[PDB]
């Protein structure tokens, strides 16, 4: 289970690893794989670690993107999680994320 | 020598195949070992004598 | 099994194993061999007990596969056939483990209400099963059929 | 097995190790009365 | 889905604290236009400078057909 | 629970089939290693409090645990951790015997680390206590007695983990 | 090649000390030796 | 199916579903008498089509029965008849829900990585499979012929 | 449009376009016809429809014409029409391109911010769009006002 | 998530056979009521707004909870509940649509008694509010389809309890 | 992306007039042929992957860039050959079934000729093999549906170039 | 995680002293193990496939458990079960290269219990599988490195059970 | 190529090198005369590994020189024996290189893809490679070859 239009959009570099992880988790299959077989919150939590590569930190962290998830779905979730101070400060543009 | 002309005429349906706990295995065996069932035994209640024909001991 | 038994009543009571437990244990390691040739006769000619005392079953009980009766008709008693294999399977099973425990749990619990709903004799059960034990008796070593025998023995206590 | 042999070597002669190297180091008295 | 071709160089204002490894902070990327406000104002917040942009993805004016 | 042979009983059971070659050899094999469990299990019963004692000298007197602010400061959290202790022996020495650990699951850890995790108890200090009893184990009782029982209380450390 | 067994071979066994009394206790070991 | 294709979407959008897909839904809805009638005649020539379509690809390709081969052996011949069936009845599967998803999420993901185990060649699956599509086209009318396909071309094109 | 929404879905699972979703395109382009016999009466009648729902928004709002409301003057309520106007074209846009998606990308997100920089009443446009809804209805037959109902309620449920 | 077509498509294939007609009756059945469940949906989604406004004007107003001390006392609160309600009502008409009550256990039901045990929201007073949303989307679409809604909101309610 | 209904839907909104006959035609030409486009998508998707393999060997097959030092030569380097000829297809494919070329000139050819210039694949060899795929489906799937791919694929070709 | 020389550096750290008598035996057995280690792994790893080919062929296949009704029934399910027999394979040669099992108590058996009961896998043809690995592994490498490696895998089976 | 992936998991890491993976380069150092001794043995026996694993491999299966098959007359058979010789070059670069990186950089990887798109059996690619391994065991001492068939048995389990 592969997206190649993705990955040779990766391999050429017109997006970079950022957008690659956007992309892949607003997916059809990241859709199927952890926001189909969950609520909302516990898609969040989980949603967390496969982006920022930790979990969530306070109850108006959890507030917030819960009320951002209960606006815009899953597209809007995984845009607030990768257009933040923390993913460009941790991972940047490039960097794969990982478990901290 | 294995053919497989026999095996595909022979193909049946694995819903259609026989498990471990399924009665219709033992089908054959009980066409082997015919039960003898008995002649009914044509009976009256009405020639039958209640205070006599009861068991006394 | 009666390992499975004494760490259960060693539970209930909060100690560790009795020495007379740990020699019934002993014990049953030492002779399990004996029951392992038991059963692997016992799955060998798993058929033939079957058969005969099927055969004898409708001799004696011929009001079995009368019409009107539970097993009367040719599926009716291919599942008389089935429920004898069943309950030689869990004669080995008891033989195995060296406890009842396992028959009872399988098919010894419930089994009056089960025959009951179904409408089936539960002493004619039995008498299969006494059958079944007569044959199998016939199969096997004096020795072997008389520690054998007694695994019937407490299936038919509990159905008759 | 050669860092074990090398280790089996150090571990016999450590208190020697420690008591030359206190003996270069510290004056005024002997730094191995109290060795724990 | 209508997009941006932007080059960017956004250099880290913590790496010095946090003592983490280094990326190279000039890029070329592709960014879709939903996406591109708070892109870049996350760039301009963090100091970065923007050197490049185009449309590169749709044409201009475009009323209707846009994803 | 179960034991190996009731486990090889249910799995046949489930299969629906008779007892076939691998499942008389796994009977086989546990019929050999009996002798050996039973031994062991005499000798755990003979030292059943002294094992506890040696291992709990062996890892936690004398330190920040039963120091005061220490979960065994007190009288009582010492009765307790040494009820731990010997439960986890009775349990460990039943699966020895079983040749199976499902009562572990089914008796010990079942819900065990939630029930540490709201009272406080740290595990960490449970699991060098347990690889304490592992240790004074294994000097008493053998070197295969001793894998098996390393094993089972292996298996109780990564339940409690 | 039977020296493959390191794990599945013979467990060899630690020498592993009970534990002291430490220097926590300082206070009552000059206590006890004035006890004597 | 396409219902739960559009619940999945505007549940990930977080939005009722718009008109623009319940005329779809709707749509979907009042032509499903063509789709059942389609799976009512494979389920009914479910077997025929197998053993023809088994019969002309171990006589296109006879290495596949060939010594030293994947299915060299009568069991493994009939594991091979059982996959088509199996195969066949995700055709129908898909047929009497107007969509790829029961094939997808049943009998696609992890075919590539499960035969390159078993060693089977994936393009002779994707044979079997066109085989059954033509034997299923020729035993039914032009139109359904080409509905049925459609998902056996989609199940060859993920084969290969 | 549905066909770019298909097309949408297709190439975000990264593979071709369904059987199901081919034959939902199928179905699409055979109403086609019906949806542009919708869109030749609706921009027939695309002057006394607006006309006849000013005047009942008019009427039921007098507020909106009176002193303090956002409409006052000739200027202003011919501006009113506009809107109307654009919104009813819209709609047949809609109508058009089988889904709502043009009037999404034109001028149904964003509206209220649009009507809270105007300092428009949003229930009050929800209310005159209503009527233009109730007054085509009226002059609709009956499937043509249920296929363009769908449309003028999903504006009505995002323009509210 | 499963709607009706496969939900009877599993049912099948766990079993492992095909399609019979004691199988195909319930594929022209969800045929038959899927024109009714388009049309309610569309109903529904029109009017989604309203349905929770006179369902908490009819339930939670002027209630306990509402007022100083209440669990949504703050506007916070009130919006959370309102975001609430409109995630029953769509989740809902998501399992009307599909005809098969997956997706109200798979992802509304399965932790959210915990949740709400963690948040101290009185369940009973959010079933009464489900209850009212069914009287008034009872009232707005018919009987026929609206029985057919409450029993969702039942689902939902019965798995909130 | 911009099929032929929402294209002819913009032009009428910048002049922000009403679809009038003008535009209508072609949305009539459209309607009619829809299901051709339907059916040629069918057949393309149905023979997707020997339209592949029948364009390479005609066209890309014992040449030089299938030999060593050529730009087809490895492995991977032929995989990534063979999905850009049917992400081509693909995309021709969705262009067809659209009624325009927006989706072509634009997810596709949006950087296509910088990358292929700064990777060194040969542009009149990626052109030969376009022309190979447009005459294959063109002899596979008809005339008119075959020179409706082949307006779609030479505009391909014209990207490129 | 920690290996064996880990394990010795930590206990005699806690003792405070060096290594004096057994430590030194248990680095050297270690050491004169490590490179029949290293090639058993270079074995396993060479031919990673064919064990648990022979191992789902020896135990899994033509079962209930393959069959519809069955845990393997779904080739998503199939690929998954492949993947962890693969995964309890290369942890296993982890561990055995590692010469402890902290490695199975932290990446696998820290949740391999949990996630098995939610799924629903089958212990016991679980159980069964890894037997089936450790005998192939112990016909395919040897006597001494099969029981090197089966000490590992039937820790991992008693983590099962 | 192994300080390739020093350098990669270094960098990934982030540090220097540690003494352990410096020995690892002496090691690696150290056997490079090996490995090239065994590169150009192989090199100097090229030819005989590409006929005689061909003319085994056409009477071992005979179904692709047969007609339905791939090799047919000269031309087909040329390249194949090319391809042979290409996956001997490439086995002689991993085996020069002392690790698979460069058989994944210039074949290992898309091969399946290549060889479906091609019509070519992947199994007898694999099984092709098997004689090139064990006619290259036989003429070199398999002590030695030991090293050859620890890169040969990873290129067969990834054509497998
Ligand atoms: C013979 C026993 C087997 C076989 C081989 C076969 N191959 C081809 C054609 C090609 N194979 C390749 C593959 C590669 N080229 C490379 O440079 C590399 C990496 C170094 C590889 C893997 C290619 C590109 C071709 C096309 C020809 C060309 O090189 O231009 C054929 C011919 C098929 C045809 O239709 O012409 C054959 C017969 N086929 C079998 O069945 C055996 C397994
Ligand atoms: C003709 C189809 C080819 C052939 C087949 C073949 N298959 C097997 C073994 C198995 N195949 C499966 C596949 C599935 N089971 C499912 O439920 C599904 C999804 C619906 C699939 C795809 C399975 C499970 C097996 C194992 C058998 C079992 O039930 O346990 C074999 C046997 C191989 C062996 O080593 O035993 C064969 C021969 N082989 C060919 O070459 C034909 C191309
Ligand atoms: C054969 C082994 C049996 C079988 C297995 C089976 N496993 C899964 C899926 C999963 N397995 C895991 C476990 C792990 N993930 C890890 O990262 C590690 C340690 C490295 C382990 C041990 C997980 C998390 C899953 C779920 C997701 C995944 O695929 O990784 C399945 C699929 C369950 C489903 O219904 O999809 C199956 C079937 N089942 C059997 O019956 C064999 C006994
Ligand atoms: C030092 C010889 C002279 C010099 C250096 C200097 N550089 C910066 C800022 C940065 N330099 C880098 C460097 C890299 N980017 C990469 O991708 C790599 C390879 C991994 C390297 C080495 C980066 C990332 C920055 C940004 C800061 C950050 O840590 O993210 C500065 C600071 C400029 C400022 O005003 O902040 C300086 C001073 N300039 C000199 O005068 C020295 C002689
Ligand atoms: C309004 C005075 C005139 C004008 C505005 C207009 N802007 C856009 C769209 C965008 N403008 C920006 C620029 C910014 N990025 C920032 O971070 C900031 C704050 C510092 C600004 C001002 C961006 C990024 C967009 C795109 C929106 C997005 O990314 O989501 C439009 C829309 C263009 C379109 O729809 O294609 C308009 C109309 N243009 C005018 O005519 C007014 C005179
Ligand atoms: C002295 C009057 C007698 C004596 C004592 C003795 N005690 C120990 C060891 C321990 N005693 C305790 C008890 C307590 N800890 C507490 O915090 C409290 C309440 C405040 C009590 C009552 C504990 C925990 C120990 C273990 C040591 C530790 O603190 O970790 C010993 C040592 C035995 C050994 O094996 O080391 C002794 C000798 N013994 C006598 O005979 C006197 C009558
Ligand atoms: C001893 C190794 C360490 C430790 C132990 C400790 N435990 C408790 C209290 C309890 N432990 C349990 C656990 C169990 N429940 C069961 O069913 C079983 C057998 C299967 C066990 C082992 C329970 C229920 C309790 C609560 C008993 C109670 O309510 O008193 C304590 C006491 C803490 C307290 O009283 O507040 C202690 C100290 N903690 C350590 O520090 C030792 C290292
Ligand atoms: C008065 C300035 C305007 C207005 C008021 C009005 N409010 C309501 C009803 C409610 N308002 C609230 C809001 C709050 N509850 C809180 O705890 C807080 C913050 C401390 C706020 C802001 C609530 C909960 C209600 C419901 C009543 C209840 O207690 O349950 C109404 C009634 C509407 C109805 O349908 O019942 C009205 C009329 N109306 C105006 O015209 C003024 C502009
Ligand atoms: C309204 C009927 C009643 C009620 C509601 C209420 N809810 C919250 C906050 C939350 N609600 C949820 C629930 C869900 N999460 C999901 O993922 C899903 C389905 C997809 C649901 C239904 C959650 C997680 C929260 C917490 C989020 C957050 O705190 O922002 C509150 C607020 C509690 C608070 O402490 O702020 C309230 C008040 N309570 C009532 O009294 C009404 C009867
Ligand atoms: C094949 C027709 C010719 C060939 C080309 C060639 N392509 C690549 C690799 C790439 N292909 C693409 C194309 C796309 N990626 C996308 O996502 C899309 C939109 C759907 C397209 C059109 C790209 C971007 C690459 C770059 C790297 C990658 O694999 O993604 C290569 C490899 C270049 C390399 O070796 O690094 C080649 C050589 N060359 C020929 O000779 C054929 C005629």
């Amino acid at each position: 289970q592969s997206i190649s239009y993705l990955e040779s959009q990766v391999r050429n570099g017109d997006i970079s690893m950022k957008e690659f992880v956007r992309r892949l988790a607003k997916s059809p299959l990241y859709r199927k794989q952890f926001f189909e077989p969950f609520i909302n919150s516990r898609a969040l939590e989980l949603a967390f670690r496969h982006i920022l590569g930790r979990g969530p930190s306070s109850r108006e962290e959890v507030q917030k993107y819960f009320s951002i998830v209960s606006s815009g779905g899953l597209p809007a979730l995984v845009d607030a999680l990768v257009d933040s101070q923390e993913y460009a400060d941790y991972f940047g543009e490039e960097t794969v994320p990982y478990l901290r | 020598q294995i053919v497989w002309q026999n095996e595909v005429r022979r193909f049946i349906p694995q819903e259609k195949k026989l498990t471990a706990g399924n009665p219709m295995n033992f089908l054959g065996m009980a066409r082997s070992i015919n039960p003898a069932a008995n002649t009914i035994p044509k009976v009256s209640a009405q020639n039958i004598n209640i205070e006599a024909s009861v068991p006394r001991r | 099994s009666i390992v499975t038994k004494s760490i259960v009543n060693a539970d209930a009571e909060a100690r560790y194993l009795s020495p007379g437990e740990l020699d019934r244990i002993k014990a049953f390691v030492t002779g399990g061999a004996a029951r392992l040739r038991i059963a692997e006769t016992l799955t060998g000619s798993r058929e033939t007990i079957v058969k005969q005392a099927g055969d004898r079953l409708f001799q004696k009980r011929p009001d079995i596969v009368s019409p009107g009766g539970n097993a009367y008709g040719e599926e009716m008693t291919a599942t008389c056939l089935r429920d004898m294999d069943y309950y030689l399977r869990l004669v080995t099973y008891g033989v195995v483990s060296g406890d009842v425990t396992p028959i009872e749990e399988i098919g010894l619990v419930g089994v009056r209400e089960m025959y009951r709903s179904l409408g089936t004799p539960i002493e004619a059960v039995a008498q299969s099963v006494r059958e079944m034990k007569e044959v199998a008796s016939g199969l096997m070593s004096s020795d072997d059929a008389a520690e054998a025998s007694a695994y019937f023995d407490f299936v038919i206590g509990k159905m008759s | 097995a050669l860092r074990l042999e090398i280790a089996e070597t150090l571990t016999q002669n450590a208190d020697l190790i420690v008591s030359r190297a206190a003996n270069r180091i510290f004056t005024g008295g002997s730094p191995l009365s109290y060795l724990e | 889905m209508r997009m941006f071709r932007i080059t960017a160089c956004v250099p880290s204002q913590t790496r010095i604290r946090t003592q983490r490894e280094l990326q190279n902070t000039y890029f070329t990327k592709l960014v879709p236009y939903d996406n591109w406000f708070r892109e870049q104002q996350r760039i301009m917040k963090m100091g970065g400078k923007i050197v490049k942009v185009e449309l590169a993805t749709g044409r201009p004016g475009t009323n209707a057909g846009l994803a | 629970m179960q034991d190996a042979i009731t486990a090889v009983i249910n799995s046949a059971d489930v299969q629906g089939k008779y007892l076939d070659g691998a499942a008389m050899d796994k009977l086989k094999s546990y019929f050999a290693s009996g002798e050996l469990r039973v031994r062991a299990a005499s000798v755990i019963s003979a030292n059943a409090a002294t094992i506890v004692k040696e291992a709990v000298a062996k890892s936690l007197l004398y330190s920040d645990v039963t120091r005061p602010g220490g979960n065994m400061y007190t009288t009582r959290r010492y009765a307790a951790c040494i009820r731990d202790l010997d439960y986890y022996l009775r349990y460990a020495t039943y699966a020895m015997l079983a040749g199976d650990a499902s009562i572990l699951d089914e008796r010990v850890l079942n819900g065990l680390k939630e029930t540490y995790n709201s009272l406080g108890v740290p595990i960490s200090s449970t699991v060098q206590a347990i690889q304490a009893i592992k240790e004074v184990t294994a000097s008493l009782v053998g070197a295969d007695a001793g894998k098996e029982m390393g094993v089972y209380l292996d298996y109780i450390c990564s339940g409690l983990s | 090649p039977s020296q493959v067994a390191f794990a599945s071979g013979d467990p060899i066994p630690q020498n592993v000390a009970r534990r002291t009394p430490g220097p926590s206790l300082n206070r009552f070991k000059e206590m006890a030796r004035q006890v004597k």
